[PDB]
This record gives structure tokens, C-alpha cells and sequence, in this order.
RNA sequence: UCGCCCAUUAAAGCGGUACGUGAGCUGGGUUCAGAACGUCGUGAGACAGUUCGGUCCAUAUCCGGUGUGGGCGUUAGAGC
RNA sequence: UCGGAGAGAGGCUCGGUGAAAUAGACAUGUCUGUGAAGAUGCGGACUACCUGCACCUGGACAGAAAGACCCUAUGAAGCUU
RNA sequence: CGGUAGGGGAGCGUUCCGUGUUAGGGAGAAACGCGUGCGUGAGCCGCGUUGGACGAAGCGGAAGCGAGAAUGUCGGCUUGA
RNA sequence: GGCCAGUGAGACGAUGGGGGAUAAGCUUCAUCGUCGAGAGGGAAACAGCCCGGAUCACCAGCUAAGGCCCCUAAAUGACCG
RNA sequence: AGGGUGAAAAGAACCCCCAUCGGGGAGUGAAAUAGAACAUGAAACCGUAAGCUCUCAAGCAGUGGGAGGGGGACCAGACCCUGACCGCGUGCCUGUUGAAGAAUGAGCCGGCGACUCAUAGGCAGUGGCUUGGUUAAGGGAACCCACCGGAGCCGUAGCGA
């Protein structure tokens, strides 16, 4: 139900560092479909 | 020296206990001298070598940094906050006078 | 004095958007070339990056105005994100108790930076380390010396 | 059962370690010859 | 003559704060939680000092009983003290132990001479 | 619950775990307001006496569990 | 008995917007022992790389309302003779 | 020369007043943040940066005079995410 | 005798008894210890047992209670059972 | 509930990004690390950069000891930051015979936030007078204040209804 206490500092740092990764992971994907569109594609 | 031992060899300082009755800059020599030692060190049978007596030399009579002492007891609102800063010495060590007794080494 | 010209501080300010959603994006950019950035922008699945975009190519713009140095060399040195001026909407729940719901902002800043303005002076020290050619008493090693200042 | 059990203060009565064995109750100190008075500490005679 | 209170709170609770200015987490930035914590420094610090001179003493203690025992088989630190006593010889733990660390020579010299 | 009884069966064991377990469920019993019977009370009201009717919350911070990834480690790196 | 299958609305993943009660500080294991007599924090052992996500609620004497029971106050208020 | 309730003695600071339209101050005051000085402590004292005009002592005086706890109270900002 | 306080819930242990079932970390008196208001060492941890009463400093020394295979200071000491 | 750009609006012509917002050069100004969200700008909270450092660990997070590494444009057995690994160490408050408590209270940070004042009675310290002491109202080129005002009060006799 409810949390007993609060997470605070660093917990909280390690929590958002992973999401802000799924960031980095489309970053390297957009990244990749530039050269694709870059010649050919038939 | 102040019921403390040192090892103490020449051309070189110590701190000590504040001397009470020492200048600024005075010598002195130490007769409580337990042991000496060289190639062929030296203890003693009894205490003090014989006729050995260290030279030294006052330097500064400076008190220590300070150490907090702090009365605490958990939860009768009695917190006690009192420093102290021991009166010390420096004193410079000159040279040891020779030994002229009891040689062991083997 | 390390550098104080290899930069320009553009800071495109008051953007309406969070300032975690903004630190997806822009931490990915932190140390990249301008050209990788903006072709990085424009593909990439967010909201976030429009703003962003606009301020690098405002940025880069305004690099090849004001200090004009080529936009080919540039790169983006420090990008940071900080906390804007919070709006409070309070909207109604159900049975009568009331929760308030915040419009975030943000303060985006980029500093952008040449590579090649101090390299007449770092490639010159291609010369090997026990050298001290001491010309000027010390004189110009003023350029992102980087790897050590032991000069005691 | 009927044997009510030692607790609080009252283990502590029990279960103390303690000597009790006439040897080991005397010993005390060990003596020696005292010593021969020894020299002061730090004589002056300067400045 | 109305009294703000300004200056004199927070120009003693950044001297608190100086203290736990090396404390890991909540316990470095937190004014009444560190005002909580460094007390209990204090009081470790003073209760410690005491500890630290019998715990040094201690530890010379084993360091002359280790030294010791590689002479003769059957021979052990408490009969060495007494050793000592017996020929009348005020050298302190702290010397002994200290010698048998930086010149095992030395220690090798008094051994020698005590038995007799 | 326990218990008695019917039909069985190898047998229909007895207990602890907040008389295991309601942030898992139920609400028949028992501790609210209504109403009645017997009784006690001059009366208001009362009675482990009886009867009918009567709102059971919760998005899991942590530990703990069932699953399942990622990192790093395994001293050059890998696939089996 | 004794479950099974399927349709929607969620749940799950991606993008956009974005709350809450709670919160001494939290680097927050299991066993048995101990203690205000029921311990993540004290003793001894045992077990255990660091970190997400999905699910589950046994514990944090979880959250919620300075117990509505019980009793106290030379408290309050209704009702009775 | 241990010390809860508790009593007695000795102090430090806070704003304002007398001294004082003092010296000290746009060659930098109040403040604000740092000190390898001092004190038994409350606190004091020098520093050059930010700051941009107020204002130390000493001897005295007066209080809206010292905060961590009040399910205090006002404002800010977290946590859950 | 003057001025001016707190206290008036006590707890355990030894003994002398009462009540109880010579049950209770039960209850009530009488005499004394400790806690309460007392740190430190012994008792694995452990208010109330044993030792001992913390003005402060020392990287000196002697000892009390209790201990000397290793975790963890000191005898894998001795002689007789 | 919500005050403080500057002395003076001198409140930013022009150029660049550009649909806007806003931004960077320019220009004004003592200052624009005073740009209208503008003066000093603390804390919590959110980052960015550098020095060291955690992935066989167990921890009220410190403390005593301190391995290895790093310094400060100022040559130190001195000093500071980190901290391999060891030993010790049961958050604070209230309130209890007894609380680490799984009893109560606080999310954090900053402000506000509690034995006061008037008049009398007792007592102590200090001062003045001691030919006993003292004035109240009231009067004062107002208020303080010299200087008057002796009306009263306290002490100078008890005993008994």
C-alpha cells in the first residue's frame, strides 16, 4: 500500500540513470537508421 | 621522561610533557637513560647504564592541538562540551654521551 | 585562461518542458560532433529534442556569426539542464479532496567549443617530455595541457 | 512441571562466573626487592 | 524593541556543519540530523581514547609474546616479565615491542643476558 | 470449532505456527443505531436470555517470495 | 464435483501529459539466543556479486482515524422518578 | 570535582538607547560565504572575494533576546515516480 | 532558625515473615545492597548479580573482580587425584 | 496573499538563429557575473566539472588505528581530500520501576513560536538618610528635571474580650 519511509538520494540516482539509458539505447538506434537513409533502399 | 619512555638518538626533536622550570632556549641532560645501543649495543643489569646522561636542548614550550572532551548521557539533557589542550615541550636532541660499561653483543 | 575563446554559451531559456524527460535526451549529446548532433535530432523518437535542436543549430549559428570559426570543427563541450519556475494547477479528485498538479520548466544551456583553436599549440608539443625550453621565463603552454600540471 | 525457572536478575544470581576454590581465592601480587634510588630526570644547568 | 532572530542560528550551525562535513549521506547535509550526529562523534571520539591505550598495549603485548617464543621451546611472555622484574629492568611494553619490530637483533641481546 | 448420524474406507490421528493466514477472501456468529418476546426495573432503561434487520478500504517504499533480464566478475578475447 | 475455451475494458510495451496517501535518518538478510518478556539495527552462527522489470502479500507490532470497548475526571450533554 | 528532579554561583551572545552627528567606512560598512588564530564553553578575532552603505569598541542601560521536537504554524522544496 | 525546591507510580536482590498453592519477572510490610540518578571491567548479548565510584591529558606502570587451545589479552604451566 | 532595474528609461537602433518565444554579438551604463522572471541572494532540493574510491558483501553509518592514491603558482618528519582492512559503537526527544525500542513526536530546509507586565505582601543584595525616615496627589517657559507640597505611612508600650 503505502512506503515506509523515503529512498531520498543515490537510490533514486541509480533509479533514474537506467531510464535515462533506454534514452541513450534510441539515441544509438537513430542514430544508425541516419546512414540508412543515406543511399539505396529499394 | 614524564613516566613515558622514548627511543631518542642525536640530531633529531621530541615532544614531551610541559618541563616545569624550563626556558625557552636551555639545555639539559637526561639521567634516566634505560638503554643504548650502536654495533655493539648495550642494555643494563639495573636501571640506568651507569654514568650515561643524555644532552639535549629546550626549544618550545607550545600546547597541543586540541582534543574535545564531551560528557554525554542518552536522553537526561545532559550534553557537557569541554576542550583541553595539554601543555607540551619540544626539545632537541643533541648528543648521547658514551656508555663505558657492561659491552654485550654477541 | 585554459580556453575562455574555444566557446559559446548560448542558453535558450524558459523551455515547457520537464527537466527529466530534457536530461534523457541531452545526455547523450554531452561530447559529440555537431553534424552526429543534429542528424541524431531529427530521427530520434522524442518530444524533447525539438527544443533542443533548435537551441544546437541556434547555437552553432551563432558560433559561425559572432566568433566565426567553421561549424565542421565544433563540438558540444558542456550540456546541462537545470530547474525552471514551477506553475501549480490544483485539480479536483473524487470525494471532495483536491491534488495539485505542476506544469514543469526548464533552463537549457549548451556550450559548444572548436577543437582545432589551441592545436598550432598542443600538436607543438608533440615534443617528447624531458625538454623545458624555457624562452619566456615559462611562457605560452596555456591551451588544455590536459594530461598533467606537476609544475612545482 | 512445578520448576519454576531462573530469570532477570536472577539468572544473573546463578550464572555468574566466580573462583571459589581455596588456591585461586588467595595468590594476590607478586613481590620483589624494590629498587636502589635512581637519578632525578632531567638535571638543567645552562643559560 | 522587537528582537529577529537572523544572523546568530545558522553562523553556529554551519560550525555544526564543519564537523560532519566528511559524513556519508543524509548524516553531511541535514541541519538537526547532523546536529543529532556529531554529538555521538564526539562521544565516540572521547570513549575511543580511552580504549586506544590499553588496545595499543594489547597489541605490543602479542607482538613481544610472538617474538619472544621463537628462542628457546618452552620459553613464553609471562615468564619473560617476571624475567625482567627479577633482574630489575624498567623498560615498558611500548620500547620492548617496538625494538623486537625494528631490530630483532636487540631483543635477540637482552634474551641473552637475562638468563644467565 | 466440537459433536451426533448416513454411506464409505488402508485409515477416517492429535497439536504449534497472534486458538497459522481479513493491506488474500467470506461475514453465517459475536461488540452500534431500528423493532419485538420473556423477564428485572415506579421510570428512563436493562438482561454471555431470545428473536428479525443491518456499509469489511488498500496503486507494494523496503525486507521476503515466484519468475525473468542487464551490468560487471571469472586475469587476452570468444563460440561450442 | 473440476475445471476449460473464447470476446471485450484494463493489465504489459512505445510515444505525449502526469498525480497521491506516506516519509527521524536509513549502507533496510535467515536462524536461534538476548532485551520493556514478539529484533534488518544487540550476541553467536548461517547464508548471501551489483542492479532493473513482471508478478505475489508473510513481516516492517505496514497506512488510515490523540480507541467508538474498558476505566479514570469531585469532565460535558440528553433522558427518568 | 559521576550525577535525573532540583537549588546556588560565574559568564557568552541578540536588537535597540546613553556616551556618539565618535574612528572606521565607495582606496569598500552591514551582510554572505571560508580560516593549518584564540577560549572551559556559549562565543571571539584577522582574512580577501561576492556585496554595495552603513556603523566597532570600552564603560553603562532596556528587552517582542537565544529553538529540534508542541499530530506546533507560514513559506519553500523533495520522496512515492 | 531564616529564604526557597523537587518528591509523594518506585524496581529488583539478601534476610525475617504475612497473603498465594511456603506458584509467579505475583502482592504487602520490616531491615540492608544496587538501579533509579552510575559510566568502566567480569558475566556470549543481559537496568537491578560480582568488582569498582568516570575533574582532564599520556602510543607509561601495578592490580580488583574474573581468566591463560583458536576466534579474542595472558601457561598447548607444573605435581597429585 | 502578492513591496525594493537604475542616479537618469539611457529599457537594448543594427546584425545573426528565427513563424513566435527566447537567445548571442552590437549599443547604452559606474555595473547588464543591474536585462524587466531585473537590488543583497543563506538552506533544503536539482544538476555539471575535477581528485580519490566501492560489484563476496552484513551495514544508526561514526569513531581509534590507518594500507594505497591525490594536493596548495608559497622547497613542511607540518597540513588537507580520499580511504584497503581492523577494533569499538543498541538515532534523538518526551517519559518511565524499566524505552535500541515494535511506546509517543518530527518528510526535509528556513522563518514565526512559550514564566511576561501592572499593582501590592514577604525575604535577600545594594545604596541614601539616622537632628528618626519618607513624602502622595498636586504645582513645574509640558515629558524628564531643579525646587516646593509633611496630608498621610512606617518606627518610638504593653497588657486584657
Amino acid at each position: 500500500a503505502v512506503p515506509k519511509k523515503r529512498t531520498s538520494i543515490y537510490k533514486k540516482r541509480i533509479r533514474k540513470n537506467i531510464w535515462k539509458k533506454k534514452g541513450y539505447w534510441a539515441a544509438l538506434k537513430a542514430f544508425s537508421l541516419a546512414k540508412s537513409l543515406s543511399t539505396g533502399n529499394s | 621522561i614524564g613516566s613515558r619512555q622514548y627511543i631518542v638518538i642525536p640530531g633529531r626533536w621530541i615532544y614531551t610533557q610541559r618541563l616545569k622550570g624550563a626556558t625557552v632556549n636551555d639545555k639539559i641532560v637526561l639521567n634516566k637513560v634505560l638503554l643504548v645501543g650502536t654495533k655493539a649495543s648495550t642494555y643494563i643489569g639495573t636501571p640506568i647504564v651507569t654514568n650515561a646522561a643524555v644532552h639535549a636542548v629546550v626549544e618550545e614550550q607550545l600546547l597541543d592541538d586540541k582534543v574535545i572532551v564531551f560528557k554525554y548521557k542518552k536522553k537526561k539533557n545532559y550534553r557537557r562540551n569541554i576542550g583541553h589542550r595539554q601543555p607540551i615541550t619540544r626539545i632537541k636532541i643533541t648528543g648521547i654521551t658514551g656508555y663505558e660499561d657492561y659491552p654485550a653483543s654477541t | 585562461e585554459p580556453g575562455k575563446c574555444d566557446e559559446i554559451t548560448t542558453r535558450g531559456y524558459s523551455i515547457s518542458m520537464s527537466v527529466d524527460k530534457a536530461r534523457r535526451v541531452i545526455d547523450q549529446i554531452r561530447g559529440r560532433s555537431y553534424a552526429e548532433t543534429l542528424m541524431i535530432l531529427e530521427l530520434m523518437p522524442y518530444r524533447a529534442c525539438y527544443p533542443i535542436f533548435k537551441l544546437i543549430y541556434s547555437a552553432a549559428a551563432n558560433a559561425s556569426h559572432n566568433k566565426q570559426f567553421n561549424k565542421a570543427n565544433l563540438i558540444i563541450s558542456k550540456a546541462e539542464v537545470n530547474k525552471g519556475i514551477t506553475l501549480k494547477k490544483v485539480k479536483p479528485r473524487a470525494r471532495g479532496r483536491s491534488y495539485m498538479i505542476k506544469r514543469p520548466t526548464c533552463h537549457i544551456t549548451i556550450v559548444l567549443r572548436d577543437i582545432t583553436h589551441f592545436d598550432s599549440y598542443d600538436k607543438f608539443l608533440e615534443s617528447l617530455t624531458p625538454k623545458k625550453l624555457i624562452a619566456l621565463l615559462g611562457l605560452m603552454s596555456t591551451g588544455r595541457r590536459r594530461e598533467l600540471l606537476c609544475g612545482r | 512441571s512445578s520448576r519454576p525457572q531462573k530469570k532477570g536478575t536472577a539468572h544473573h544470581m546463578k550464572t555468574r562466573p566466580k573462583k571459589t576454590a581455596r588456591w585461586d581465592i588467595k595468590r594476590g601480587p607478586a613481590v620483589y626487592p624494590p629498587l636502589p634510588p635512581l637519578p632525578a630526570e632531567w638535571t638543567i644547568v645552562s643559560s | 524593541t522587537r528582537v529577529k532572530r537572523g544572523y546568530i542560528a545558522r553562523r553556529r550551525r554551519k560550525k555544526i556543519r564543519f564537523f560532519a562535513s566528511s559524513f556519508r549521506g543524509a548524516h553531511s547535509r541535514l541541519t538537526r540530523t547532523i546536529a543529532q550526529q556529531k554529538i555521538r562523534a564526539l562521544v565516540s571520539a572521547h570513549r575511543d581514547r580511552d580504549r586506544q591505550k590499553r588496545d595499543f598495549r594489547r597489541l605490543w603485548i602479542t607482538r613481544i609474546n610472538a617474538a619472544i617464543r621463537e628462542r628457546g621451546v618452552y620459553y613464553n611472555y609471562s615468564k619473560f616479565i617476571h624475567d625482567l622484574y627479577k633482574r630489575q629492568l624498567l623498560l615498558n611494553r611500548k620500547i620492548l615491542a617496538q625494538i623486537a619490530i625494528l631490530n630483532p637483533n636487540c631483543i635477540y641481546m637482552i634474551y641473552n643476558e637475562i638468563i644467565k
